[PDB]
């Protein structure tokens, strides 16, 4: 989904 | 203040 | 390295 | 002083310094070149059609130039078009402007540059690309999409 | 002054003056090239429309500028696909809050 | 300067749309959205997608 | 009805109603100004450049 850094 | 997904 | 203001 | 024919054809000089003072060369079907002396003018006058049609066409001018129609504009070319101005160039119209152009199409422009409009639509079809030193969005309701999932701000 | 008139060669026209050069029309007005169409300027380039505003390329765009804004009233759309955002300060600000990524 | 004005809507369709600036990039308006498949946010060393 | 030069220079009237009816100012290169008072059009030929 939302991959962070 | 943020509603990701 | 990120802000929620 | 004149010279006629039996159709109408004329060529007369007229002599009167005080007004009516030129060259004329002109048909009674409406034709007439006309060179005024009074007022240093050059006029040409046909009731249907002008065509000029050489090699090359040149207009040297120290001032404006206008041209003016009831109708259409055509510019139609084999080559480049090119314009080119040491101030200002407007692009006015009161419905439309539209630009289409079957490669690319470039906006180089240094110090700034400025879009204002109602509503902005940017379609895509392969990448967006939003490269710059600080970027910043502003909005009341700002929504991050993409995929399944979605970010709202 | 005519009803019409037609302008035929059979290479360049060339158009110069040492003033402005101003185009009025009723109707339309049409530009159409084979090759490129140039507008230069060295001072500026504007555009107004009472309308739609629209850009169409079959092939890449760019808008190489600086300190480049983009104003809206209503909405504002960025849609395609493999969209990337980059910059060294990054700051989504939406409505009492925001993110600095 | 380079101005485009518009008071009904703007626009743009192209196979890819690049845009670079030296040193601004300020997007405003209500309601704005950012779509497609892959997107990134990058800056010093960060990155994240969606 | 016409007048010409040994060169060819010619400035000639046609009276031809039905037919070919006008004036035109030519030479024998290929400059011509023809008022074509059968059509109502004005007609302006030069082989190489013509300059306003």
């Amino acid at each position: 989904g939302v991959m962070v850094n | 203040g943020i509603l990701v997904n | 390295g990120v802000t929620v203001s | 002083k004149s010279m006629r024919t039996r159709s109408g054809h004329t060529l007369e000089f007229k002599d009167d310094e005080g007004g009516d003072w030129g060259i004329t060369l002109r048909d009674i079907n409406g034709n007439v070149i006309h060179l005024n002396s009074k007022d240093k003018n050059i006029d040409i006058t046909a009731p249907e059609t002008i065509t000029l049609t050489a090699k090359n066409v040149c207009i040297n001018t120290e001032e404006n130039v206008q041209i003016t129609a009831k109708k259409n504009i055509d510019m139609t070319v084999e080559a480049d078009i090119n314009s080119s101005a040491k101030g200002n160039l407007l692009l006015q119209a009161d419905k439309d402007v539209l630009t289409a152009a079957k490669g690319n199409v470039g906006i180089e422009a240094k110090s700034d540059i400025n879009m204002v409009g109602k509503n902005i639509a940017v379609e895509g079809n392969s990448k967006i690309t939003l490269n710059g030193g600080q970027t910043q969005v502003a909005g009341q309701q700002t929504t991050i999409q993409g995929a399944a999932n979605k970010i709202e701000i």
